[PDB]
């Protein structure tokens, strides 16, 4: 479910999730789900110098060890808004993934966001 | 009164079996509902000690509901007496009304809810009976929810215990079964003729409300149309806008999602689902007191989260919650700073924030589209739903 490879002037390498629209941002890429959906997924992947906050939740991701956080905001009739923030060590630096979608069925898996982060390197 | 005498008689004797009570109950109920001096009838039965007896021996919850809703609804200056007698009667058989669909309402709460509702309907203009309008026969796919069908979410069979666990585990095929039916919104609209659209609108709006308190009304339940129009008046909206919001939701709704919406909300998890006609989110109804104009504060302070979820499944409550929330989204919009909402500005160039504060009759079409986005999703965060604006706009056009 990934296709095109994408490379940033800052050295970040990721794949464009299939069915998504890619845009370059300050320190990475933004992906917005294709089409005109009621409730599209939005992802961002960025290179980051600054380390994550201490004590974030910890998860095994591929080789292992991402630290993440999930926040829940009031949304609308498609459900609350859920925001993932996740960081993986990238040498002495960090790669960060932010993801958003609504859900009326509790916290989303964010599988695609986790995948993107896993397949990210510099 | 004539009715008190009549009821005094049916009470003149104990009752043999479950069936006698059944027919005698049914008969007292109709007498109450057809009685033209309901206050004086209650006063007469109170004096006799018969009021308490009435409540004590109308046993089966189903019948206690019809009785309690009718009396609470029809009475005014003597209603406190009926409440007093009911309370006294509960001391023995406390079960009262608190079963099945109504398990989250203590019996006295059920009385108070019926009382407030009856009062609000007369005061706000939606007491009048609706015509038996026709409902969709669908059980699957787009527009097979209560909006189309008239089948209350609360009446739907439990989702199999096994599948509930699969939902929790996010098993794709099962999640799909119980979620929004639609992906490509435009593609769905395309398969509809203008006549089909119009027929959905009529079906949606013309049928009686699916209410959990039918006997709180003087006659048959009102049409949804009547309730929406009353709500438009209360919140300075139009029934057409309210209609368009709900029609869009209801096209993106199935019988199965109704079942999920309600059951998950009242499960161990107390899920924060969007429920009923306008797909109001449980937490949103509580946080913004969306029932304020139908229910008095005392009742409102007593409701559990799950009682709130259940109310959202009652059409009038939902419609008023939806309308109140729309007015809230519009007011909040009128207070925004448009230069701080450039994506919104971009997608809806003719948007007029000031106009939002007033009646939709004066909104530019772009206000309707913007509000649509900001109804499915978080309001005025400058992050938009790409597809809902055109989806709602189309329904608006039909109205
Ligand atoms: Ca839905
Ligand atoms: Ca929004
Ligand atoms: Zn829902």
């Amino acid at each position: 479910d990934f296709d095109k490879t994408l490379t940033h002037p800052n050295g970040l390498v990721v794949e464009r999730p299939v069915g998504f629209d890619a845009r370059r941002s300050a320190e990475g890429f933004r992906f917005d789900e294709g089409g005109k959906l009621r409730n599209p997924r939005q992802l961002e992947v960025q290179r980051q110098d600054a380390p994550p906050p201490p004590d974030l939740a910890s998860r095994r991701l591929g080789d292992g060890e991402a630290r993440y956080k999930v926040e829940e905001d009031d949304g609308g009739s498609a459900g609350s808004e859920y925001r993932l923030w996740a960081a993986k060590p990238a040498g002495a630096r960090w790669i960060v993934v932010s993801a958003s979608e609504q859900s009326e069925d509790g916290e989303p898996t964010f599988a695609l966001a986790w995948a993107l982060l896993e397949r990210a390197r510099l | 009164t004539a009715t008190s005498d009549l009821i005094e008689s049916l009470i003149s004797y104990s009752w043999d079996d479950w069936q006698v009570t059944r027919q005698e109950a049914r008969r007292v109920i109709a007498a109450i509902r057809n009685d033209n001096v309901p206050d004086a009838t209650i006063a007469a039965l109170d004096k006799s000690g018969s009021l308490i007896k009435l409540f004590q021996r109308v046993g089966p919850p189903e019948l206690a509901r019809s009785l309690i809703a009718s009396i609470a609804g029809r009475t005014t200056m003597q209603r406190y007496q009926a409440r007093n007698a009911l309370i006294r009667s509960l001391i023995n058989n406390p079960l009262g009304t608190q079963t099945d669909n109504w398990i989250y309402f203590p019996t006295i709460t059920f009385f108070d809810i019926c009382a407030d509702l009856a009062d609000a309907a007369g005061r706000l203009g939606f007491a009048a009976a609706g015509a038996t309008g026709v409902a969709s026969q669908a059980i699957q796919g787009p527009f097979s929810g209560v909006g189309a069908t008239g089948v209350n979410p609360t009446d739907l069979p439990s989702i199999a215990f096994g599948d509930q666990l699969k939902l929790l585990n996010k098993d794709p095929a099962t999640v799909t079964k119980y979620s929004n039916p639609l992906g490509d919104l435009g593609a769905y609209l395309s398969q509809l003729s203008p006549q089909d659209k119009l027929n959905q609108a009529q079906t949606l709006v013309g049928q009686p409300i699916s209410t959990l308190f039918p006997d709180a009304y003087p006659g048959n339940p009102p049409s949804r149309a009547k309730v929406m129009s009353a709500a438009a008046r209360k919140y300075d909206l139009t029934p057409q806008l309210i209609g368009a919001i709900i029609l869009a939701e209801q096209r993106d709704q199935t019988r199965d999602e109704d079942a999920k919406d309600y059951q998950a909300a009242v499960s161990i998890k107390s899920a924060n689902t969007s429920i009923g006609l306008g797909q109001v989110v449980v937490s949103t109804a509580i946080k913004y007191e969306l029932f304020t104009d139908l229910l008095g504060q005392p009742v409102r302070r007593g409701l559990s989260r799950k009682a709130v979820a259940t109310l959202l499944a009652s059409d009038e409550f939902n419609i008023f919650a939806t309308a109140r929330y729309i007015r809230y989204v519009a007011n909040l919009a009128s207070q925004q700073d448009l230069r701080k909402l450039p994506k919104t500005r971009g997608a809806f160039p003719s948007i007029d924030l000031r106009a939002y504060a007033g009646n939709p009759r004066n909104w530019p079409r772009d206000n309707v589209r913007a509000l649509a986005s900001e109804y499915t999703s978080r309001p005025w965060d400058d992050n938009l739903s790409p597809g809902w604006p055109m989806f709602v706009d189309d329904a608006y056009a039909t109205f």
